[PDB]
């Protein structure tokens, strides 16, 4: 409440660890606290991943910063990397949306959706790539998916 | 040596000509008498010719060769010198920014007012910038910042506490205003590598002048409050990036008394 | 002032708070008797009002009819201010009058800052909208025995800001075009909350959903007019003026303009896709033209930023020949819509001669290569 | 056709429109009755409020202290160009920086009560045409003219006596004003009008 929270990192108390854990799900500060708290790389990474995946609004830039941090701490790895890849795609789609002149500013909702969370690949593909004709994005996406079908790819 | 090597051409024909060229090339390399052999200082007015240039021709390629080698050895200064002759202005400033950038971060007691990397910095800026400057704007910008920081150094110590704050604020690197310290965080990571490194001293220079100037006075308008708020914002700043800093939040020692 | 109104010489404020306006006619040696052109009554609500009663001498009128009324009731002292709404004033007249915080006796009122009035003619004298950018923020002084009070005028940007959540009200009074222009400024405006910038961007780009639509109709959309108005207003002071005399404008000013245009340039560059790419096509062409214009101004200003650095004056004196007369009467707009050959020659001289230092020089050579 | 010329034309047209905007006052506008958006309540006009109160600065106590003893007369005001405020108690006068408040200047020159003070522009061609502003001070006996300027080094305020005294014993100068011709007109508690010329002499305009 005091915003003494940084001091919390310092507290050694054996009680503290369970405190953070239970509270873990302005909790984000608790978590920023938590991954930082964990000196151990593995534990820290697991948290940031969850941080990124989390349902509270956190910008993608941060979501990625979490991943960049989490990745640095490098099956957990498997999930983390896939995440980074998909997140990157949204960033690209997001960037193009700005340039695209077909878009309306009020349909900001799309950006909110993009920054807001990771999305299903099909969702990204069907909803975004096709309707906004981002062929490049579509192509990259299918790369990650690893969709082989030559006719569709061609 | 050059005069003698030149005779080699006296036997007119290829082979000998290359032998001559190789010999000169060999002379430049390992003798490292660049100024004498290759040339020197522009003051606009291109090169002042070296002895070889008087003889002439392949001189640009030799320079690149020598300069790259300088890079291997890490003989900076020679590289800068060589690139100037090369007329790779952008390259010169960039190497230059690096040289000045380190040596800026460190510990104090230096910088006579007359000769070295700083002095070198002054030479190039005055020199190139006015004239049809081919360098990147970005490259020049960091250059000026490094120079500004240096002038701050000259005046930091040698008294002139008040002047130092004014200049540091001008840098627009450190939050003097409100709690905008965080914006200073957002703009921090963005910072170029050369500056990102220098900030450590920027802070602590500020908390110093700030301390000494704000020595509690004796026995009217005394706004102590400012030059106090500045420390506060600065500390929040330092508090936010200690991890991305060398690891001396011993700002605290100077901070209190 | 005659600038404000040719006819009206004087305004009298009565104890009642009524405002009387008188016209006159001077000659080189003879005055004319004043006539009562018009009268205004205090809003109790309307005419019979005793709200202003009584009104003290302290009361004064600020250039461009802004009325500060000090009223001393027989219970206490009240302060009111009336500002004409210039915006709706682009034909009908309306005054916004509100009570003010000051409660103490009001010794004297003064304007700390020049008046916002745009022109020195009765035409466009009052357009605040045009000189919102250029004119310094208006600040007003209220001196009381106890202390000094400072009041600040609220710019249209601020009004829009309040309205950010509903901007119809702004739209209604001001008009769509103006709303778009302000919306653009808020979006670009620095130190603003993301919410504000995003919302303003959204309004600019999409207007109000299922409400106000943003569009070319078989004329150009408000977006175009808004952007153009923005551009015109910033440049308005400098636009007609001669560039060279030394440069007409100071370095600080050059940097200011360059910085501002830079922000706009980046803004448009980023969201160019939306605007570009028949009414629709016409809109496309117009926007394309404007964006090119903004960039072009950026380039000219950039060169000037360069010139400011050093030894410009000496070269200028030596260089100028027969062509010189043409050069001297070159306006900023002339650079905006360039006179390419002379600049190229001059720039070449800047590079050939020692004047350009380091990085600058490289930049011109780049420039000559790119657009020369 | 060219976009560049096109854009220029658009801006110019718009600029013209901005300049043409209607005259501020016309009798026709409120011949019947005035449209008023008038609330009694502060901030009653939420979005629209023309003015807001940014700050309040009290008179510094240091300044007030040298105003503590005043038998005869008090008065104060703000000088618009200076962005300074002035206080007159009896003989003495203070000027204080609006922005600072700590910074204050004091006149010790005046021997007698100060009837009125005013800020005026200098004449087109006198020895002090250069100075930005002149400070006229009238006491019962004399009118003194000083020069106000800003130090460029300190940025402090510089006041210099431009030894110019005008005897105006009988006048009891109530008011002072100036035309930016540099002419100064003042009235005593002696009817309507009088005018001063520094180049001391007083000459009544309205004929003696």
């Amino acid at each position: 409440q005091v915003d003494l929270a940084d001091k919390l990192l310092q507290v050694a108390s054996p009680f503290l660890e369970p405190h953070l854990v239970r509270m873990a799900k302005r909790y984000m500060d608790l978590l920023w606290r938590y991954y930082e708290k964990n000196r151990s790389f593995s534990n820290a990474a697991r948290v940031l991943s969850r941080l990124a995946d989390m349902h509270t609004e956190i910008s993608l830039q941060q979501r990625l910063e979490y991943i960049a941090r989490a990745i640095l701490s490098a099956e957990f790895l498997h999930e983390l990397e896939e995440k980074m890849e998909v997140a990157r795609i949204q960033l690209q789609i997001q960037e193009t949306l700005q340039r695209q002149y077909s878009h309306h500013s009020s349909v900001q909702d799309a950006v909110s959706q993009l920054d807001s969370e990771l999305m299903d690949i099909t969702k990204l593909y069907g909803e975004f790539a096709d309707p906004f004709k981002l062929a490049e994005c579509k192509l990259a996406i299918i790369h990650c998916a690893g969709y082989s079908d030559p006719i569709l790819v061609q | 040596a050059l005069q003698y090597f030149y005779f080699l051409r006296d036997e007119k024909d290829s082979q000998g000509e290359n032998m001559f060229l190789r010999c000169v090339s060999e002379l430049v390399i390992e003798s490292r008498e660049f100024d004498m052999i290759l040339g020197k200082l522009e003051n606009d007015g291109s090169r002042k010719p070296g002895v070889i240039d008087k003889f002439t021709s392949d001189t640009k390629p030799i320079i690149n060769k020598v300069a790259s080698v300088a890079e291997n050895k890490g003989l900076f200064e020679e590289a800068a010198k060589l690139y100037d002759l090369a007329k790779n202005a952008d390259k010169v400033l960039e190497l230059m920014n690096k040289l000045l950038s380190p040596v800026v971060p460190q510990i104090s007691a230096p910088q006579s007012n007359k000769e070295r990397l700083k002095n070198m910095a002054l030479s190039i800026a005055e020199r190139y910038r006015a004239q049809g400057i081919s360098a990147n704007k970005f490259v020049d910008s960091t250059f000026y910042l490094l120079l500004d920081l240096i002038t701050f150094f000259d005046e930091y110590h040698s008294g002139h506490i008040d002047r130092a704050f004014d200049i540091i604020e001008r840098l627009k690197l450190v939050p003097l205003n409100q709690e905008s310290v965080e914006e200073r965080v957002a703009a921090f990571r963005n910072f170029s590598d050369e500056i990102r490194h220098n900030l450590s001293e920027v802070l602590l220079a500020t908390m110093n002048i700030l301390f000494t100037q704000f020595k509690r006075l004796k026995g009217i308008e005394d706004r102590d409050s400012q030059l106090r708020s500045q420390a506060r914002t600065l500390i929040t700043f330092a508090g936010m990036i200690p991890y991305r800093t060398s690891g001396d939040t011993n700002a605290r020692l100077v901070q209190m008394e | 002032e005659n600038s404000e109104s040719l006819d009206c010489q004087l305004l009298a404020v009565t104890h009642a708070g009524v405002r009387l306006y008188f016209s006159t006619c001077p000659f080189r040696a003879r005055p004319n008797t004043l006539t009562l052109v018009h009268v205004r009554l205090p809003p109790g609500f309307s005419a019979s009002s005793t709200v202003e009663k009584p009104s003290k001498v302290h009361r004064a009128l600020y250039s461009k009819g802004i009325l500060l009324m000090a009223a001393s009731e027989n219970d206490n002292d009240i302060l009111w201010c009336v500002n004409h709404d210039t915006f709706p004033f682009q034909k009908p007249m309306m005054e916004t009058q509100m009570t003010a915080g000051v409660d103490g006796h009001s010794w004297a009122l003064s304007a700390i800052d020049t008046p916002l009035n745009k022109d020195h003619i009765p035409i466009t004298d009052s357009p605040v909208v045009v000189q919102q950018h250029m004119l310094p923020p208006k600040k007003f002084v209220l001196l009381s025995a106890q202390g000094s009070l400072m009041f600040h005028k609220l710019r249209p940007v601020d009004q829009l800001r309040h309205l950010l959540v509903e901007i119809e009200r702004f739209f209604k009074l001001h008009q769509e075009d103006q709303a778009c222009a302000t919306c653009l400024i808020l979006a670009c405006s620095t130190c603003d909350r993301e919410v504000s910038a995003w919302a303003t961007r959204a309004f600019f780009r999409y207007g109000g959903e299922a409400q106000m639509r943003f569009t070319t109709l078989p004329v150009y959309s408000g977006k175009h007019n808004g952007i153009c108005i923005y551009f015109s207003r910033i440049m308005g002071n400098i636009w007609d003026a001669s560039l060279v005399v030394e440069s007409s404008v100071p370095c600080q000013l050059l940097e200011s303009v360059l910085q501002e245009l830079k922000g706009l340039q980046e803004f448009l560059d980023r969201n160019s896709q939306f605007a570009g790419g028949e009414a629709q096509l016409s809109e496309k062409i117009s926007l394309q033209a404007i964006q090119q214009l903004v960039r072009k101004s950026y380039q000219a200003l950039a060169l000037w930023k360069l010139l400011c650095e050093h030894q410009f004056t000496i070269i200028v004196a030596e260089l100028q020949k027969e062509l010189q007369e043409q050069l001297k009467i070159t306006t900023f707009k002339d650079l905006v819509i360039r006179d390419k050959e002379l600049t190229g020659a001059l720039i070449a001289s800047l590079i050939n001669c020692y004047i350009r230092d380091n990085a600058a020089v490289d930049g011109i050579s780049l420039h000559l290569q790119d657009i020369c | 056709q060219e976009a560049l010329e096109n854009a220029g034309r658009l801006i110019d047209r718009q600029l013209q429109e901005d300049r043409m905007y209607p005259d501020l006052s016309e009798l026709l506008m409120v011949s019947s009755g005035m449209d008023m958006d008038y609330p009694l309540q502060l901030l009653s006009v939420p979005n629209l409020p023309e003015i807001s109160s940014i700050r309040r600065v009290p008179l510094p106590p240091e300044l007030v202290e040298q105003f503590g003893h005043m038998q005869c007369n008090c008065m104060m005001g703000v000088f618009p160009p200076i962005s300074r405020a002035w206080l007159t108690i009896d003989s003495d006068i203070f000027m204080w920086n609006y922005e600072d408040g700590g910074d204050l200047a004091y006149f010790d020159g005046l021997s007698e009560t100060i009837l009125a003070v005013g800020l005026v522009k200098p004449k087109a061609g006198i020895f002090q045409p250069h100075v930005r502003h002149l400070l006229v001070l009238a006491t019962p006996v004399d009118i003194v003219i000083l020069g106000l300027s800003y130090a460029n080094l300190s940025g402090g305020m510089q006041l210099l006596p431009d030894p110019l005294s005008l005897p105006t014993d009988n006048t009891y100068l109530l008011t002072i004003t100036s035309t930016d011709n540099g002419r100064i007109f003042l009235a005593g508690k002696d009817g309507c009008l009088y005018e001063v010329a520094y180049q001391k002499i007083n000459h009544s305009k309205s004929s003696l």
